[PDB]
């Protein structure tokens, strides 16, 4: 639980003098890309169940043995809790981004994930996957421009992809 | 009967004081009194079916205890007991654990602290096999503390799992402790291998073009005249 | 923790939804903030040091017994003073960085979650603190919209102190 | 009951501290979404009744076996009809209302509520609604800012119905 | 998980007590049920493949648009109607599985569970289950007392799926 | 738990047309006049604990009795616990004029607080007074204008008047 | 509601079983404590208006700026003075209340459960208090058992206060 | 676990605070107690087998039935009454345990909480060792205040088995 | 949570007959003692407070980290809960010192607390030598006669010197 302007907070206490003049610029220039940052984070959300029905289906025709009898996300209410984990990741990655920070992704959600799943039995594999794919339609939603002002977005696409790549490899 | 075993606490977050402040870490707290619009019901029975069930479906809401709710004659005490003797919570929690696991996710989600040791888990799985699993929840909701840090009207939450001026307090016991084991999941049988690598096709191994191959000079050929 | 972003996660987290169209006036929100915010910690990086020099004359001429009277949490030699300029220099490092975040949260979190038991246990009385941050909020000359920010700010800070 | 507001005060009674710097913020960022928010509420309270008209005929157009096949849940007769356009003035009115409240928590509490028994045991198939809410969303020609709050906002509601 | 011996466990587990009297009517008045459960549960496995392909064909007399309409929820091309062959044999085989085990157990944990996200998130309308149980319930032709345990049966699903 | 948009609303909907004109109107000022709404609130809880200790003092010089021993708040948990009380009564009629309504206020605080004093054996009209104290001087830390810009305040000094009336009236 | 009596019946209480053997000797050894305490509550009795006064005198020699800074919580004028004649007779009589029954329940329900927040929001120092309490047990002259006592009880005081 | 030093500390433990002047008067009453205690607890030492061989002998003159018939609890053949030597053993060595600690918590601990569903599965009639009790407190010959101390303590063992 | 005298009993008990005439002696002598050693007790946690303050601007005094940014006990809050730990070993010490047993310090405080100082990052040496300066000026409140008629206080230097040792040992 970290936004990036308390990140320097933290950092310019833990030195314990005032934040210097090379961070005010670079939180200034924060200040004039969060606009694209926060609303980012938005259309992201916008077709989130989408994104994480289209990222389910083509997981389960690459991989058929989670929709055969014996896999993992094979009977209804297992099938379901893979959709609620996926909407889960989706949603924390979009809390990230918002946030600037991944210290909300790798703090709420990431953590003892890995060993959740180990414990229960899921793949892993399967949901790094199932981000990976997740996060090229996300940029893509949100990069493709459709009612939107043209804009540098290039930072947002970015970042994006590598809060989804800490997601992906933090699952394992 | 027989009492319980004499367990001595250890050290945690919650026997000591803290000096808290309002913060989002503090987890926002849902509690009967003050809620009393139609919608707000709506939210404060959704985060005690975050805690007991971890977000329940359609199949595992009680209409009978939110209904009764949302009128006031239950408590949210009554409620979250009403849930744990509930049949989806024995049928995922208490089912498919074994007592001393079981013991040690309704202490966590009942009183919102981890158990002070495995000995304490051994002393308390006495009473459920021996006075049954309402015995069990009315024994531990009549305990002293979970009524001073919740009481009858809070919906309990984990207690101080973050302390001040850190990045990460404590996994929030929704991640740490599922409903399966990795006994029962072997009972299941689920790690059935992916088995997506190394499939060794048959067909003839690929050999680079030597210099002054013929095909070198395909690709271009294609896009001449 | 408290920054409005912050808020606005541990809401929509605590509700289980996702974002609304709350989110996006929270942040350009933050805009009608931020936009003097960062103009102002940085005025008050350059105002720091006379700041602190000018909190300690005030407090030592409000309270001629702390420079008279030996003792150890009285300011009588070298040592004590230099204490109080540490303790001056948090607060007012406290209030820049409670002003760059947005929010009290860096503010409460480092300072007034224990300030009772410390200033009851050392014998720190806190009406010093007062004319500390009285005098910071007479003296730092912040123009329009900073001003605001600052007695709404600091005026926080008396009244977790008081 | 989600506006900002109700919100913040949530969060300041939960925590049970006042209003710190970082609310007030809240309402000058209401200001950010309420100057075109209160024009769009007028703009769509006068774009309605054709807005309902043409929804009515895209969810005809796109399902015609539901003016086709006789049943209680269908528009063959006229009643179903009448049905249909109270239905969709039912959700054409609760995003004017999650329009000008600022927040979700109209939409939210007067229609996601219970729509999916609704949608279970009266045999309402929830594309109906997502085919009306897309055609409105094509339809009422927003300018600017405003048009973009009300599309992450129609984008909600066919997010509770899908 | 219920079957009448497992139920009968729970509430000596439960309350604690050892096994009783109660308890064991159970067992042979699953007589009276297993008796014929477990011949009609053979005659069903005879019945399965017809019985597939016929409510395939009556889902699909039911609802044209479905063979009709381009998309991925219903079945216009051949991998659809795979699909719909998939589902209809899941539930008649979790018809059967109920029939064996003498409670909707297994039908309530293999199939009731999570009916309601996936028919909301994948578009799937319920009333073409309906229509497939129900063409079931109208075809296996089952005789006596076997018959009546299945339209208790399989009204069961109907209520689930309604 | 009422904002004046959803008091709007919910009037609108138990009538069960759209919202009409002149309530747009009045809407449309009422998002002119908030921002003197909002941040009136914040400067009523800028000093919040001098106003609550200062209304205190006041009252235990009027009524020499509540710190006399025999009296209601003589003992030393006693007074903190008044003390408690009356910055309560503040922090809520100040959520009130945030909302803009006073729906918080009769609805959060105000309604079992009577039957409570009566059983406690709490005197009411000393905790009248003590609200009517208290808001004088906290619109005049409002209605009393320094180093600022001029403005029609009247309409709001108003509307906190009104909410700390209705405090002490449903004390009693 | 500290007294051994009292919490010998909380204890039966809360175990709810009948009185134990400890109890009983519980009695007999408030006989080693009350010999010596009523005795020592009469002479405090006889000792109290002094003890104010030099209280008052000790209070006032080591902080000469409470009689000469103007202010509401100092004693400058004679109302002040007499504000802590009350504050230090409380003091005094909290203590021999507590001699009384034998354990500090009085003086910690009727000084100590809310003296943190009225020494922060009145501005009362407490180490004022701490010089009246040590003034007190400097000059009260009791011997034995009383003195011993006493000690252990001021001691309390100041460790509440401090 | 009830000795008057661990509930003191069990009171302050559970009221989170340091021990009070109260606890210390307990001691110094747990010297009414010790000072006869401990010579009490070795004159039940030089007593112990003549006290249990009159016990026995006394159950034996009271019961005649116990050493008529034939059977597992009863004491017909010489196992049975070594089982007797041995339980009247145990019960005079708790009651010199529990004189010894002060309170009944060893003799609470290790005979109170399970007698109930031994003398229920065992078939020990509990007025047996209501006559073993009674005869030892009968024959022990204590004198002032190890006398009383022990009725106490004996009728609270004949209380917890009647 | 042990009583010597339940040691004593438990012990016997373990053996499984009555407790021996050595053993009685040593018993005898215990309340002979114990006088000495409760009110031990009590003048060591006459002056606990100004001990605490003592012990910790001694440490603050040694490690100047402590109270330098980025130290472990450098905001407000973390300095002031390292002043109530300091104070809770204190009391669990006066706690054990009183049942004449290390079993309530051991059981009650000592046992998880190594592992929680290890798992928030607080180190343990410095506390280790916090606790040993607080049990020197310790026994000299206890070991010091004022008011008190001199006598053998060899087992409660001693036994109040072990304690502490215990308590900084354990910590480690
Ligand atoms: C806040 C962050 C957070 C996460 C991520 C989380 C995951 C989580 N996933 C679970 C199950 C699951 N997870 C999956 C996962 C998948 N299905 C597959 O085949 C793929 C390999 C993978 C999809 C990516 C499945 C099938 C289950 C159900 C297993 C079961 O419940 O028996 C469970 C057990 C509870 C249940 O849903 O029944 C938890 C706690 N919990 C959390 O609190
Ligand atoms: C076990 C027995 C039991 C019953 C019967 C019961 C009834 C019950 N009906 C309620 C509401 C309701 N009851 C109705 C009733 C009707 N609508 C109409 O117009 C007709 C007059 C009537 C249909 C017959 C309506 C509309 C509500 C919702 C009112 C509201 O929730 O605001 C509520 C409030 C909670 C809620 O559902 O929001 C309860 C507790 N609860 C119980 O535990
Ligand atoms: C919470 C409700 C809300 C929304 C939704 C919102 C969005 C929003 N996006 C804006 C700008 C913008 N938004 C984008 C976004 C993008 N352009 C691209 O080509 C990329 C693909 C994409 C990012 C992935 C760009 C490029 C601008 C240009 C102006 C700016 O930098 O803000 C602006 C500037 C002011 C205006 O447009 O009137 C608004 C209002 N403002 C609000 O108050
Ligand atoms: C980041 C937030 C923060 C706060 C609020 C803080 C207060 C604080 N002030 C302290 C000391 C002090 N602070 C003062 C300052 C003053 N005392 C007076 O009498 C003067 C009127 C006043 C000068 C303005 C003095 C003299 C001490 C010395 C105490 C000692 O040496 O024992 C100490 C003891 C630490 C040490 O020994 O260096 C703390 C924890 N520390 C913090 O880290
Ligand atoms: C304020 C929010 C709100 C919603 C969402 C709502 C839905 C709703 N739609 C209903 C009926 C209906 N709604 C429809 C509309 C349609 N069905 C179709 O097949 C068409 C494709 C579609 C036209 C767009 C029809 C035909 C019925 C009639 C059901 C009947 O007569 O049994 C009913 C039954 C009430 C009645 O009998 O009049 C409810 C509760 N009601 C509400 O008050
Ligand atoms: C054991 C219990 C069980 C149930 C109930 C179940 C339902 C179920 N049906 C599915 C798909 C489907 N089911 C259908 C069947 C139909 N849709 C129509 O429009 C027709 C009217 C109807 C034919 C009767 C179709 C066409 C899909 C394809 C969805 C897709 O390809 O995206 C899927 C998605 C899995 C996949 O991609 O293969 C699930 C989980 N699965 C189960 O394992
Ligand atoms: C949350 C931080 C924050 C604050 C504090 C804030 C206050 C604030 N008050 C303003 C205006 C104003 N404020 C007042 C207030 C008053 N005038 C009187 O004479 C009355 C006595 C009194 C009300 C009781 C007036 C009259 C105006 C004139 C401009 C306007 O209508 O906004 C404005 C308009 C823009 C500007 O001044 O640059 C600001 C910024 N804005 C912020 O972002
Ligand atoms: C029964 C336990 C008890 C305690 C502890 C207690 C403290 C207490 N002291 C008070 C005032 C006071 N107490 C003092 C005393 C002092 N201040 C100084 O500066 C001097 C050094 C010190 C003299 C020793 C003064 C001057 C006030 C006046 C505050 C005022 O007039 O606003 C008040 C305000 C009540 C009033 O207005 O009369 C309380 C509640 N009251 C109690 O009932
Ligand atoms: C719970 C309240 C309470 C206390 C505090 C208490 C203490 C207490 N300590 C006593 C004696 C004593 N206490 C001490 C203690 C010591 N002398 C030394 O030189 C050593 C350094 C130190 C031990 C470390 C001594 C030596 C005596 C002599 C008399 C005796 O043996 O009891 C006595 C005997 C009777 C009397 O003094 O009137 C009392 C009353 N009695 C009580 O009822
Ligand atoms: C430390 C506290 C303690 C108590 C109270 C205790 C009671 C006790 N008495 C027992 C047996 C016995 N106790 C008796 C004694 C008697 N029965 C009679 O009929 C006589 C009247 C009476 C002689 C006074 C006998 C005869 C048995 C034998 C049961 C058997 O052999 O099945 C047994 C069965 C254990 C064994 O098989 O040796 C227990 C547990 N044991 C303990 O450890
Ligand atoms: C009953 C026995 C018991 C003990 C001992 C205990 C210790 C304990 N010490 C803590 C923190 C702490 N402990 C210290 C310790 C120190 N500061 C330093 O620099 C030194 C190395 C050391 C002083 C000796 C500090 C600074 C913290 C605060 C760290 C934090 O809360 O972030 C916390 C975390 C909760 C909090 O106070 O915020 C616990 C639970 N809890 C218990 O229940």
């Amino acid at each position: 639980m970290f936004d990036i302007f308390t990140r320097v907070v933290s950092q310019a206490d833990a030195r314990g003098e005032f934040i210097s003049s090379d961070k005010l610029e670079a939180l200034k220039k924060v200040v004039a890309e969060g606009t694209k940052r926060s609303d980012a984070v938005s259309r992201m959300t916008n077709n989130a169940s989408s994104i994480v029905t289209n990222a389910a289906r083509q997981l389960f025709a690459d991989q058929p043995q989670l929709i055969a009898p014996g896999g993992n996300a094979y009977t209804n209410r297992r099938m379901a809790a893979c959709l609620r984990d996926m909407e889960i990741i989706l949603r924390y990655v979009t809390y990230a981004t918002f946030t600037g920070d991944a210290s909300v992704l790798n703090d709420r959600c990431l953590n003892g994930l890995r060993e959740t799943y180990v414990a229960l039995g899921v793949p892993g594999a399967s949901v790094a996957a199932g981000v990976r794919a997740m996060g090229k339609a996300a940029v893509a939603i949100v990069m493709d421009p459709a009612g939107v002002t043209s804009g540098d977005c290039s930072s947002l696409q970015q970042e994006i992809e590598l809060y989804f790549e800490t997601a992906a490899k933090a699952v394992e | 009967t027989i009492p319980l075993l004499q367990y001595a606490p250890s050290s945690q977050n919650t026997r000591v004081a803290g000096y808290t402040v309002g913060g989002d870490e503090q987890p926002f707290v849902f509690t009967t009194d003050n809620v009393i619009s139609d919608s707000d019901f709506d939210v404060l029975i959704n985060a005690a079916y975050r805690q007991i069930f971890f977000h329940a479906f359609k199949c595992d809401r009680q209409q009978l205890l939110e209904s009764q709710l949302r009128n006031g004659q239950i408590t949210v005490r009554d409620f979250i007991r009403g849930l744990l003797l509930s049949e989806t919570f024995i049928d995922s929690f208490y089912n498919k654990n074994s007592n001393y696991r079981f013991v040690e996710q309704c202490i966590q989600r009942v009183l919102g602290r981890d158990p002070f040791s495995e000995q304490e888990k051994i002393a308390w799985s006495i009473v459920i096999c021996t006075k049954g699993l309402a015995a069990f929840v009315d024994q531990l909701l009549n305990t002293d503390e979970y009524m001073e840090n919740f009481g009858y009207d809070t919906v309990p939450y984990q207690r101080r799992r973050s302390l001040a001026s850190r990045e990460q307090g404590e996994i929030p016991f929704n991640i740490k402790s599922p409903r399966y084991d990795a006994y029962y999941r072997s009972q299941l049988g689920f790690p059935q291998v992916v088995w997506q690598n190394a499939v060794r096709r048959f067909r003839t191994p690929d050999r680079v073009p030597q210099a002054g191959d013929p095909a070198l000079f395909l690709n271009m050929a294609r896009s001449a005249q | 923790m408290k920054t409005p972003l912050t808020e606005a996660v541990a809401l929509a987290d605590s509700q289980g939804r996702f974002l609304s169209n709350t989110e996006l006036q929270y942040l350009y929100g933050r805009l009608r903030q931020g936009a003097f915010a960062l103009e102002a910690a940085q005025t008050l990086t350059a105002k720091a040091d006379t700041l602190v020099n000018g909190a300690a004359q005030a407090v030592y001429s409000k309270f001629p017994y702390t420079t008279s009277t030996p003792g150890n949490n009285f300011a009588a030699d070298q040592r004590g003073k230099d204490k109080c300029a540490r303790d001056i220099g948090y607060y007012l490092r406290m209030v820049t960085y409670c002003l760059v975040a947005g929010g009290t949260g860096p503010m409460d979190e480092y300072l007034i979650a224990g300030v009772d038991e410390i200033n009851r246990t050392f014998d720190l009385s806190p009406s010093w603190y007062v004319e500390a941050l009285k005098h910071i909020k007479a003296n730092h000359g912040l123009t329009g919209d900073a001003a605001t920010e600052t007695n709404n700010y600091i005026d926080y800070a008396i009244n977790a102190l008081s």
